[PDB]
C-alpha cells in the first residue's frame, strides 16, 4: 500500500511550492483554498460543484497514498482550480488566484528531476 | 498595480449598509488587485447587516444604471474595527448630480440606446448619452 | 443680492446671485442690463426648472441629510438637457 | 421647517425660501426688498384665495413636503396701482413640445 518515499517527497514538495507561493504584495494566494466553504455557510457551492476538493484533502490524499503517480496528484489540483473557475466568475479574486496557482503547480511539477 | 484596493487584514468587521437613497443599490467591493466585484443588491430604504473586514474598500452604485452614489458623504467606504459591540454604518445616499448628469440619466431611462442619435439635440450630447457611468472610469478619475 | 434671468418668451426669474453662479456660463455672462441675463433659446418652462435646480443644488450640497431625487418630467427632458449642456451646470 | 416658493405676478417669478412659521406679511417684506413696493401695495394669494397678513405659511397651506427646493409652491402676487389693486394675473410658462416617438 505505501508509495515509495521519493514519490511522496516529490508530491509534498510540489504542493508546498503552491501553498507557500506569495505574490508581489506578499499575499498567500492559496490561503482561501486550504479549506472548502462550510455546507452551512455556502450550500450553493455543494449544489453546483460535483467533486469538491481543497488543499487539506489533497495533502491527506498524498499522506494516505491515494495518489499513485504525479499525474494522479495533478488531476486533483486541476480539479480544485476547475472548481474555483466554475463556482466563481472570471475576474473575481478567487478565480484569478486559482489561475496563478495552476501556473505555480505546472512550473513546480516540470522542475522535478 | 492599482492603489485603490482592499487591504488583506483578515480582521472581521460588521457593517450596516443603510440605503438612504431611492435607488436599488449595488455594493461593489474593490478586491486585493483593485478590481471591482458586485455584491447582493439593497432595495431603497432598507438597511442590512453585512460581514466584511478591516481595511476593505467599497463603493456603491445604482444597480440598474450604474450611476454613482455616495457613502457617508464620500465616494469610498473603508470598514474599521468594531468598538464596544457597535456596528459601523455605511449611509448610502444620492449625490447632488449636476443638472446635465441628471438630465442624461432621465433621457437614458426613457430612450433605448439605439435611438439616442435620433433625438433632436446637439450631436455632442449623443456621445454623452452613450458614455454610461461605469466603475472602471470612476476608479481612474479617483486614482 | 439677486439676478434676473430672462427667458426667450420674456419671463423674468429673480434668483439669488449665489444660486445663479452655479452655472459657469451665467458666471461668464455676468462678468443685458447690470445683474440681468437674456436667454434667446431657453423658454420659460425650461428656465424655471433650471432655477429650481439651482435652489436644490444650494440646499443639498454638503448636506449630511437624505438627499431627494431631482425630478424631471419626460416632456421637458430633452430641452432641459440642452439648457444644462449650454449652461454647464 | 423650510418652505421653497415662487412668488409670481404677470411675467415675474421670484424664487425665495421661508419657514412654515413665517407669516404672510413677512413674505411681503421679502417682496418689498426685491421689487421695491411696500406690503400695503401688495396682495398675496394661494391659487385665487387672498392670504391674511397675520397667518403663518403653515396656516395658509404651505408645508415643507409640498414646497420643496426642487418643486417650489406658487404664491400669487398683485400690486396696487394708485387706489385699486390690479386683478391677480400670472402668465403661464411656455408649453413643452409633444413627447417624441422614441419615448413612447
Amino acid at each position: 500500500s505505501p508509495n515509495p518515499p521519493k514519490l511522496t517527497k516529490q508530491m509534498n514538495a510540489i504542493i508546498d511550492t503552491v501553498i507557500n507561493y506569495k505574490d508581489s504584495s506578499g499575499r498567500q494566494l492559496s490561503e482561501v483554498f486550504i479549506q472548502l466553504p462550510s455546507r452551512k455557510e455556502l450550500p450553493e457551492y455543494y449544489e453546483l460543484i460535483r467533486k469538491p476538493v481543497d488543499f487539506k484533502k489533497i495533502k491527506e490524499r498524498i499522506r494516505n497514498h491515494k495518489y499513485r503517480s504525479l499525474g494522479d496528484l495533478e488531476k486533483d489540483v486541476m480539479l480544485l482550480c476547475h472548481n474555483a473557475q466554475t463556482f466563481n466568475l472570471e475576474g473575481s479574486q478567487i478565480y484569478e488566484d486559482s489561475i496563478v496557482l495552476q501556473s505555480v503547480f505546472k512550473s513546480a511539477r516540470q522542475k522535478i528531476a | 498595480r492599482p492603489v485603490l484596493r482592499s487591504v488583506n487584514s483578515r480582521e472581521p468587521s460588521q457593517v450596516i449598509f443603510c440605503n438612504r437613497s431611492p435607488r436599488v443599490v449595488l455594493p461593489v467591493w474593490l478586491n486585493f488587485d483593485g478590481e471591482p466585484q458586485p455584491y447582493p443588491t439593497l432595495p431603497p430604504g432598507t438597511g442590512r447587516r453585512i460581514h466584511s473586514y478591516r481595511g476593505h474598500l467599497w463603493l456603491f452604485r445604482d444597480a440598474g444604471t450604474h450611476d454613482g452614489l455616495l457613502v457617508n458623504q464620500t465616494e469610498l467606504f473603508v470598514p474599521s474595527l468594531n468598538v464596544d459591540g457597535q456596528p459601523i454604518f455605511a449611509n448610502i445616499t444620492l449625490p447632488v448630480y449636476t443638472l446635465k448628469e441628471r438630465c442624461l440619466q432621465v433621457v437614458r431611462s426613457l430612450v433605448k440606446p439605439e435611438n439616442y442619435r435620433r433625438l433632436d439635440i446637439v450631436r455632442s450630447l449623443y456621445e454623452d448619452l452613450e458614455d454610461h457611468p461605469n466603475v472602471q472610469k470612476d476608479l481612474e478619475r479617483l486614482t | 443680492m439677486y439676478v434676473k434671468l430672462i427667458s426667450s418668451d420674456g419671463h423674468e426669474f429673480i434668483v439669488k446671485r449665489e444660486h445663479a453662479l452655479t452655472s459657469g456660463t451665467i458666471k461668464a455672462m455676468l462678468s443685458n442690463e447690470t445683474n440681468e441675463v437674456n436667454f434667446r433659446e431657453i423658454p420659460s418652462h425650461v428656465l424655471s426648472k433650471v432655477c429650481m435646480y439651482f435652489t436644490y443644488k444650494v440646499r443639498y450640497t454638503n448636506s449630511s441629510t437624505e438627499i431627494p431625487e431631482f425630478p424631471i418630467a419626460p416632456e421637458i427632458a430633452l430641452e432641459l438637457l440642452m439648457a444644462a449642456n449650454f449652461l454647464d451646470c | 421647517m423650510d418652505v421653497f416658493l415662487m412668488i409670481r405676478r404677470h411675467k415675474t417669478t421670484i424664487f425665495t425660501d421661508a419657514k412654515e412659521s413665517s407669516t404672510v406679511f413677512e413674505l411681503k417684506r421679502i417682496v418689498e426688498g426685491i421689487l421695491k413696493r411696500p406690503p400695503d401695495e401688495q396682495r398675496l394669494y394661494k391659487d385665487d384665495q387672498l392670504l391674511d397678513d397675520g397667518k403663518t405659511l403653515g396656516e395658509c397651506g404651505f408645508t415643507s413636503q409640498t414646497a420643496r427646493p426642487q418643486a417650489p409652491a406658487t404664491v400669487g402676487l398683485a400690486f396696487r396701482a394708485d387706489d385699486t389693486f390690479e386683478a391677480l394675473c400670472i402668465e403661464p410658462f411656455s408649453s413643452p413640445p409633444e413627447l417624441p416617438d422614441v419615448m413612447k
